[PDB]
């Protein structure tokens, strides 16, 4: 079990930690997260009392380091930071420990939901979308766009996505224009999932940590990105029977954790009714449908 | 954007442009079988191209054999038409080719756009417009040589005879969907307005008879009436 302390919280802040949040008053004594899962990428995220402009925060792996957060007053934002002396790193969890300054990350001895929305993301593959080598964390917040959306403008700050274009000669073979266009399944199984991810796991890593972001940020361009990662594979008629499986797994905590105020802007009205029914897939997101049909009925 | 009444003046500037209207490409009759049930028969078929400046007509004359075998024919007529508009395109001097299309229905947009992705520049565009060109088979030539044709083929027109070298293709354009949408309400009264009197022959190379111009003057006024009424006995007013 891993820990993220604090040096302080100066001022007021809603914090998130994976699907779960507390409020910390201005300068109340707290001093981080403790019981923190190993074996996950994790998220915490931020959102002052004062702005609830610019929701942010940082993915992580504790495998991958000993990493605090430490208010910036200059920058006037919760910074994430890793300490390399891990005898000091230690030392000083102890202490917080003992004076049991730490809220608890909630151990629930049913709950998959987490491992569930993370199956497939992996810290490595992260950091190759939000460029910052020089740290093991990744930063994200509300605004920040994508390469796709700088297409149509700082390239350091965006999040480098799998560019998916259904009216682009990539996705279109010369000859097959009309087959190509209303099957999709040369753009997914070949270009896509041979060319560029090389297996369904990358494929689905990617869909995931863009539904998060899109979720835990309002980050919009992550959204178009869930979103257009779904429809590929709905609207090809030949997809791995466990493709299909895993996806209707995936989609159907994606459904079950979005916050219900939200789904009116989240939840893309034609994709989701092109995916449940009209596409090649109609027939096959069985737990998807029923959890969308039962909770919003109103966007279908 | 979209092609309306208020950027009307645009089809006729100097920057090349082509309509393209699909409605004639996928033509057939309905029929009953012996067993009682219903069948279609397809017929020959054309793509209606256009240039609303000079006048020049790409007619593509769609046989019937492009049908055999295929599902879904109201579909595959859309990407048939724009694989043979993006055809046209290529086989065109660059000097020559559209710096716009615009397609008559909507449904062509997708098909065409994705046909012409080797054509980033070229805009593909809709239009508000309820342009009268499915009556460009009750033009008598024209139905002619689609009717008569046993492979696919290309025909070449104008479909403003030698108008431009007394009008402008404003004026034009305006003579062409007047005796266009007349044509469409009404064909028998369009048809028999044109050709009452024998003495105003149609050229061989022509697809109108040759009316001077006070004699296309109370013509036009003779297809608007008709269109004026036409809507009276359909609307009773
Ligand atoms: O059904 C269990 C509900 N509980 C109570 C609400 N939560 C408060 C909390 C505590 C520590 C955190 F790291 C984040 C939130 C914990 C889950």
């Amino acid at each position: 079990m891993n820990t993220v302390p604090f040096t302080s919280a100066p001022i007021e802040v809603t914090i998130g930690i994976d699907q779960y949040s507390f409020n910390v008053k201005e300068n109340q004594p707290f001093h981080g997260i403790k019981d923190i899962p190993i074996g996950h990428v994790h998220v915490i995220h931020f959102q002052h009392a004062d702005n609830s402009s610019m929701r942010y925060g940082y993915w992580f792996d504790c495998r991958m380091g000993n990493f605090y957060i430490q208010y910036d007053p200059k920058d006037g934002l919760y910074k994430m930071m890793e300490e390399r002396d891990g005898a000091k790193f230690e030392n000083i969890v102890h202490n917080f420990k003992e004076r049991q300054m730490m809220v608890s990350y909630p151990k629930i001895d049913e709950d998959d939901t987490w491992y569930n929305l993370t199956e497939f993301v992996q810290m490595d593959k992260i950091r190759k979308i939000v460029r910052k080598d020089e740290n093991q964390f990744s930063y994200v917040d509300s605004s920040m766009t994508t390469v796709q959306e700088n297409e149509l403008s700082d390239p350091a700050h965006s999040l480098n996505y799998t560019v998916i274009n259904f009216k682009s000669r990539e996705a279109i073979r010369p000859g097959h224009e009309m087959e190509d266009f209303l099957d999709k399944s040369y753009y997914l199984n070949t270009v896509m999932l041979q060319g560029i991810f090389k297996n369904s796991s990358n494929y689905f890593g990617e869909l995931q940590f863009a539904f998060l972001n899109a979720m835990f940020f309002g980050n919009y361009g992550s959204s178009l990105q869930w979103h257009a990662m779904i429809e590929l594979i709905c609207s090809s008629a030949t997809v791995p029977k466990h493709m299909l499986d895993k996806l209707d797994e995936i989609l159907y905590y994606q459904i079950k954790t979005l916050p219900e105020q939200y789904s009116d802007i989240l939840l893309n009205e034609r994709v989701w009714n092109i995916c449940l029914y009209s596409s090649f897939q109609k027939n096959s997101l069985h737990n998807t449908e029923k959890i969308m049909e039962n909770k919003y009925p109103e966007l279908l | 954007g979209a092609m309306n009444s208020s950027n009307y003046a645009e089809l006729f500037n100097n920057d090349i442009k082509l309509f393209v209207d699909d409605t004639n490409v996928y033509r057939v009759t309905v029929h009953k079988t012996f067993e009682g049930n219903v069948a279609t028969k397809a017929i020959n078929g054309c793509i209606f191209t256009l240039n609303p400046k000079t006048g020049h007509l790409f007619l593509k004359i769609i046989h019937t054999s492009v049908w055999a075998g295929q599902k879904r024919l109201s579909q595959l007529a859309k990407w048939k038409t724009a694989e043979e508009v993006s055809a046209l395109v290529r086989s065109l001097p660059k000097e020559e080719q559209p710096k716009q299309i615009i397609v008559t229905r909507k449904a062509m947009l997708d098909p065409l756009e994705v046909h012409m992705l080797d054509f980033p520049n070229i805009a593909i565009r809709p239009t508000e417009l309820r342009l009268p060109f499915s009556a460009a088979m009750s033009i008598d030539k024209l139905s002619d040589v689609v009717m008569k044709a046993t492979e696919p083929q290309m025909v070449l027109f104008n479909i403003y005879d030698d108008w431009l070298d007394r009008i402008s293709s404003y004026t034009a354009f305006s003579r062409l969907t007047l005796l266009l949408r007349a044509l469409k309400t009404n064909e028998e009264s369009a048809k028999m307005i044109l050709l009452s009197d024998p003495t105003i022959t149609i050229k061989s190379y022509h697809l109108w008879p040759s009316f001077t111009d006070e004699q296309w003057i109370t013509i036009e006024s003779q297809m608007r009436d008709l269109i004026l009424t036409e809507y009276g006995r359909k609307y009773n007013v």
